């Protein structure tokens, strides 16, 4: 059972193998052009609606009237699926929020942000067990003389920082979940000094994602970019991902959505200018598991 | 008992070292993976994504959301430099906290075309045109649009397209540079200039911002995995 | 000619033993007051920084995982005596299993668990585990909650930690010194390195930019303006 | 002398090992093997088998032969508990000490269908409709009829016959779940209430006992080995 | 020689092995759906007659006449056999018990509460050497408006706790062998305090199996249930089991009769119930070895 | 996919050595007015409880045996002074053969028996033997007797033990300092793990519940409540 | 565990051993080897290039540029000696140093046929005829003209050649010969005359120089590996 092969050679023989062991465990390591401009991973890279082979989006009786697409990302290369081997599922449009030349920033997550969106919400407290992937349309417009430019940011398992300094990992429950509403980022850090009562609440600097990495390097996360300029919405389709197959959709958020400027909002010459930013999100390829009695959360 | 021999290295514990070993759980029936979305197989994939450069690392605007904006302004054409930077892709200030100095890091040795990219968030109004110029090292860091213009240069037009890529050759002595700042293996000069000049119309913005991103070309690699200074335990004690 | 990639492979990236933790451990004189100490750690790859920093490059991870133990031992007192040599054990006692209270007592006849027995100034000692994960994947970011709170129960059952799943992932190490109290007395100390094989890892994210601050995400005032000061226009 | 290089983890002895050894008793000749009735190859098979559970722990009946009996009566329809139970199979009191409770504190992680089945042993001339629930986690655990109706169950006619099973399918958001009491692997309750009510005639008894019991399905599997909590030496020292 | 083979995996290669001694024992050790209500092995479940392929049951000159069956069942799944490679044998009915609401429960050892029924009795004594099988068919028929569930376990090598707590494993064979009479189990251990003239016999708790066991898992035992609503009576049959193929009847008992109170006697509405509990057994497939004078025991 | 039960199957189950006894030995001042200690060992599974209750799950077992021994030394006195490396003789004396009475003895020229010569300070010791049983099976549990009470004879001559077979099933293991008495003294402790290969289990039982109490199935007074309290109609 | 048995030498580390070990930077992508000229495969291919023979270590010449050279002139015919040297390649002072010389100190035994070179640095209008003699040891050193005639010899022509190579051819009663001054390995004796004499016009130059030249010839042959005394740490401490 001796496995010759190949040394890891320069650029100008071979060694040879025993598996001494029952589990794979104990073995050892096994190690393993045209246009530069080409990604060598491109998934990893943040593709388009139509950059893998896949204008009226629809869902159940909700519809998106969209010509912008060339604006759309598909996180990871890959489209939502189902757990392999519903209208209550459509769009449901969030309360909308106000970009400032002052706004730092915005954040929600998912599930949470949709927990009262009629039957999805409805579905999702009534089962112990809940999956689902989700197209997220962020809507954003102005004037030719307006500008701006708005990182739209989905990112996995997006665990934000405390606003304590004397213990951590202690944000509530209640907190770490704003529903719909929102929850919004910050310029600077502001400890939690109440030491007897204790706000028990995020506190996400914006340069650091809230999370202590920079801003900068937040396109390594499925992403897409408003400019102004050129666009007014951005259409990201985020896959369920998880360590599971299926999960806890009360305990654990899969998905954050981050919204930041990149750019500041500017409009001719107002000193003080406003423009809306609406969300419209809708759940997708969903399925749930394990009905019974209806969980009634501590949300306050 | 098979007749042997021991040879120096002997009972040594190399931490690089790939050996077998026996298992402390044995008959474990492990759980089966499933399939991720998203998963990674080089570290080089990762430094092949663009991500955004921290330009204006300024006293006042250093490690805030500001550093990340080069502004532009409608005045009139000037021959001088919006922003000048060194090819030291891990060891300048600039590049070095970006995904692609982070990852490089991690190691000792790089080499590779780099590709620049600038996106313009400045108005639908605005127009403009801009040079980004790349030299190659051994000569005075250009300082004027002039000199910069003799070397390698993308003529940018803002009104026409929104973002410009240019990509940075690999040109250079050594097979190989160092992660660190060494004349040695030095790589050279990128700067941008005002071609003609930012043109607006009145009822406009006559300020805007410039967003600028770095990442590695698919001819690039990496070696001599190393520990990195960009993070440490001084409290530690190992 | 043509430049190879290999080296930055996520094998080749992580093909090292990094310490995870130094566990301390004696065997002091019959006599003393004080209770001879055995060493207890809870299992984790953030106790130090630097394995964590590449780890979390990702947010999940699959691998085969191989521990290496360096033991080094010293006198503490001038005392000028001796200690003939010593004999390690190294029990891991898995999450529900009977954790030890005393260097003496019943756990360490160690029927079930996995124990192993070291021998000091012979080769590093080594072992290797499987992906003992329960889930499809090792999670190095949870964004949940252990537990819901339920309106109706009361605010202190519904509570749990920001970030944590079970009270007790891996379970733990338990050490201490075989050999007999000895007149003069010997502290040692066990060195635990790390290194994942067989490794798999999904989803991107950014490098730890500021100081870690505990096991999860949170940031500490005062440790949060890591770039440095340099000018626009001066290359 | 063949050259060879030691390595780490040589002269270690870990408890867990599998090699080769020298025989003291070399030549010994065995006694054969005759064909025993009742030979076990795997601890799963008993598992398996269902054990009586001791669902009344309470103070006075704990470790007495009546922890055993769950007492019934002929009184009027209630839509209150009969018994409430944990899905904790290796730490829930009731559960912990049965046998298929005793194995699986050998081990750390278990996965698989559960098996419910309970006896009736009142009389022939009693009557009455029972529910049987399970109730996946994530809720207020049921204490009423009305809301563990909602999940999973089973409508049970004492009187046609007299036992009956329910089995629980294995349903978790984890491959496996911990043999220890834990939120994060929490798997759901179990309560039995009901239905119509116990019916008696005259001249019979208005107050009887069910027995129940558990085991694992065929489709049930424990991993990672340990030592147990259920028994000890402490007076030991080893 | 050196062997190949497969390596202990995961779900997404192969080790050697040569053995370098002449004692197998030196030898490493070698590591080896539909219906999930299905048993992955029955015998060890307690089978019927009826479940493995095997009314009146005759043995000799005496008979059963038995409807009920489905509540039998055959030992480790294995029925009697001979010793391979007679009418003393046949059905004995020892002496009638009397279940009442106070009752905590019998035992019985065999061979022992056979040893003075007629033939085989003597047969015993007569051999160095006997082995047998069994059926045991244990008796106890109420009224519909009677209630309560009888435990009868059959169990292998059934050693039970003395009374003594100043020294362990001191019952004396007569008290250990009871013969046909019987033996009892207790609610409550009772330490034999007498010191200088010790009673020197079993305490058996009710709780504990007699052995410091649970009785809530004497069910891994071969067994049956006696379920006064459902039916009047349980048959054990019993297999030849021990660590040797033959063995001596006098110093050694192979199997252990266990009959508890599962569900305490009750009925109508008397404070005081009583109703019998009588124990029929046959020995089966036996033989005997090693004959010659008499074996005269002082059981006293 | 597909979950395997290979970890629970009765070899993976037992696949491991567990501590079945301590030895006490020592070596020292000749001078000394007290006796060279060494240790004599009665073979058996029951001295210690975590293997013996696995082993109990059954009533009858079959299996080849691997032995291991691990062997720790420390200095006695405040002393000062030194000794050189010890050498252990772990003899195996089998029932029938001469137990030695002294460190010295003849009994060590050990012509026919088992005995294993150990030096201190390296890889624990380790042999394995076959499956010694003089009947078909190994028996966890007997009950009956090694005698027959006769009538006839006297009361005290047809006494015996309840569920004991042979006064010596297996023998008993013999160890000594083999290095002459040394100035300054030293104490050793040599530990026996016992690990079952090859094996086969027969005739399944319950758990014990209750603490054990000496070589039979024997409780006390005072440990037969186990059960926690817990009420019926509460999660 | 294979039953193996250790032998002497083991745990030893000798310096001249051979044998394989860990790689501390595993996977490592080693740059790739160009075409550069001037590659050397044997240092015996370096004995065999003809370097300058430093003849005149006299007092006031030796370490200057004079040493090099040996000088002639038009004076009257005479039978003693131009210049005389010792066959003693890596331990005479006027061979030892040369780059044959040289390699031959970090080896202790050599064997093969030496090749002189002389070269006439004269001018043009000279002319004269030299007469070049090795002697193969066992008697009195030649100490004229008459008795060098009487070994291997050669007669140069000035005038007619420029340069002139005479081959020492190997003679020796051992194998090899020591690197080392050993009457029992001696090699014997190279001396110059003048065979009939130099001879110049007027108005020219009446001494002139030769310069001198000794390489190995390709049967050459060198062993056993040394340290050499041509160089050294003296203030070193190892
Ligand atoms: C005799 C020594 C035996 C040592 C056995 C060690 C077994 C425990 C291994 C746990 C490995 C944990 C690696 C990191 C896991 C974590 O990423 C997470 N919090 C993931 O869910
Ligand atoms: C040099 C060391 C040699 C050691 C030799 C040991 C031989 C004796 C082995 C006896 C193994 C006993 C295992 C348990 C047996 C018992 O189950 C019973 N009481 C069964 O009848
Ligand atoms: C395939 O492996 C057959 C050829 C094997 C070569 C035999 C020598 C290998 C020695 C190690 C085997 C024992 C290790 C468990
Ligand atoms: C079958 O085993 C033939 C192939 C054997 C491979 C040869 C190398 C094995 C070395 C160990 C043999 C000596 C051990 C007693």
């Amino acid at each position: 059972g001796a496995q010759v092969s190949s040394q890891k050679v320069g650029a100008h023989i071979n060694y040879t193998t025993i598996n001494y062991y029952r589990d794979s465990a104990s073995n050892a390591a096994s190690k393993q052009i045209k246009d530069v401009l080409i990604k060598t991973a491109p998934m990893l890279n943040s593709p388009n609606i139509e950059a893998c082979g896949y204008l009226q989006l629809t869902l159940g009786n909700s519809t998106i009237t969209t010509q912008e697409a060339a604006n759309s990302v598909v996180a990871y290369g890959r489209w939502p699926e189902y757990l392999r081997d519903v209208a209550a599922c459509r769009f449901y449009t969030l309360d909308t929020v106000s970009w400032t030349k002052e706004s730092r920033g915005w954040w929600w997550k998912l599930p949470d942000a949709l927990r009262d969106m009629g039957l999805f919400g409805q579905n999702m407290y009534y089962h112990y067990l809940g999956r689902s992937g989700y197209t997220v349309h962020v809507q954003c417009n102005a004037s030719k003389f307006h500008q701006g430019a708005l990182g739209v940011f989905a990112v996995p398992e997006m665990c934000l920082a405390g606003d304590s300094n004397t213990t951590t990992m202690h944000t509530s429950y209640q907190n770490a979940n704003p529903g719909e509403k929102g929850g919004t980022f910050t310029g600077t850090f502001t400890p939690d000094n109440n030491q007897t009562s204790p706000a028990r609440r995020f506190c996400p600097v914006d340069y650091l994602l809230g999370n202590g990495t920079l801003l900068g390097n937040a396109f390594v996360f499925p992403h897409q970019i408003i400019n102004l300029r050129t666009n007014n919405c951005a259409t990201l389709v985020l896959p369920y991902v998880n360590s599971l197959s299926i999960d806890s959709m009360v305990k654990h958020n899969n998905w954050g959505i981050a919204i930041l400027p990149l750019a500041p909002l500017n409009f001719a010459s107002e000193s003080s200018p406003e423009i809306p930013i609406t969300l419209t999100i809708a759940p997708m390829c969903c399925e749930f598991n394990g009905l019974r009695n209806i969980t009634l959360p501590r949300l306050q | 008992g098979l007749p042997v021999m021991n040879t120096p290295g002997s009972n040594q514990y190399l931490t690089a070292d790939n050996f077998q070993s026996p298992c402390a759980l044995p008959e474990f029936d492990v759980t089966p993976p499933i399939d991720i979305p998203g998963e990674v197989k080089n570290m080089m994939e990762l430094a092949e994504i663009d991500t955004m450069i921290p330009f204006d690392l300024s006293a006042t605007k250093k490690n805030t959301m500001e550093m990340y904006r080069v502004r532009l302004s409608d005045k009139p054409h000037t021959d001088d430099p919006i922003l000048c930077l060194s090819l030291s892709p891990a060891s300048d200030p600039r590049l070095s906290h970006t995904m692609l100095g982070e990852i490089l890091n991690y190691y000792t040795h790089w080499a590779g075309s780099l590709k620049f990219t600038f996106l313009f968030c400045g108005s639908m109004m605005a127009t403009g045109k801009l040079l980004v110029s790349y030299a190659p090292p051994g000569a005075d860091p250009p300082k004027k649009r002039k000199e910069a213009m003799l070397g390698t240069h993308v003529i940018w037009d803002i009104g026409l397209q929104s973002s410009c890529t240019m990509v940075v050759p690999w040109i250079s002595n050594t097979t190989y540079r160092q992660t660190i700042d060494d004349s040695f293996t030095e790589g050279g000069y990128i700067s941008v200039f005002y071609q003609t000049r930012i043109v607006v119309p009145l009822s406009t913005p006559r300020e805007m911002d410039i967003l600028g991103f770095v990442s590695a070309c698919n001819d690039f690699s990496v070696r001599l995995l190393r520990d990195t200074t960009h993070i440490e335990q001084k409290a530690l004690a190992q | 000619q043509h430049r190879s990639r290999s080296e930055s492979s996520i094998e080749s990236f992580f093909a090292r033993g990094a310490c995870v933790t130094i566990m301390t451990v004696d065997n002091p004189a019959s006599t003393t007051n004080k209770d001879k100490l055995f060493a207890v750690w809870k299992i984790t790859y953030k106790d130090t920084v630097q394995l964590r920093r590449k780890l979390e490059f990702f947010t999940y991870s699959r691998f085969d995982m191989e521990l290496t133990f360096v033991v080094t031992a010293n006198f503490t007192e001038t005392n000028n005596g001796h200690a003939l040599n010593q004999v390690y054990q190294i029990m891991y006692v898995p999450p529900g299993a009977p954790v030890p209270e005393k260097w003496d007592d019943y756990t360490w006849q160690t029927s079930s668990n996995p124990s192993i027995f070291y021998t000091y100034g012979t080769a590093p000692a080594r072992i290797s585990v499987p992906y003992v994960g329960i889930s499809n994947a090792y999670s190095h970011f949870y964004d949940g909650f252990s537990k819901v709170p339920l309106k109706d129960q009361s605010a202190a059952l519904g509570d749990s930690l920001y970030g944590a799943a079970s009270l007790n992932d891996f379970g733990i190490l338990a050490v201490r010194v075989v050999n007999d109290h000895n007149p003069t007395k010997v502290t040692s100390k066990i060195r635990v390195y790390l290194k994942p094989k067989h490794i798999r890892v999904w989803c991107p994210r950014p490098p730890r930019a500021v100081a870690y601050y505990g096991p999860g995400v949170d940031y500490k005032d005062g440790t949060l303006t890591p770039l440095s000061t340099k000018d626009l226009t001066t290359y």
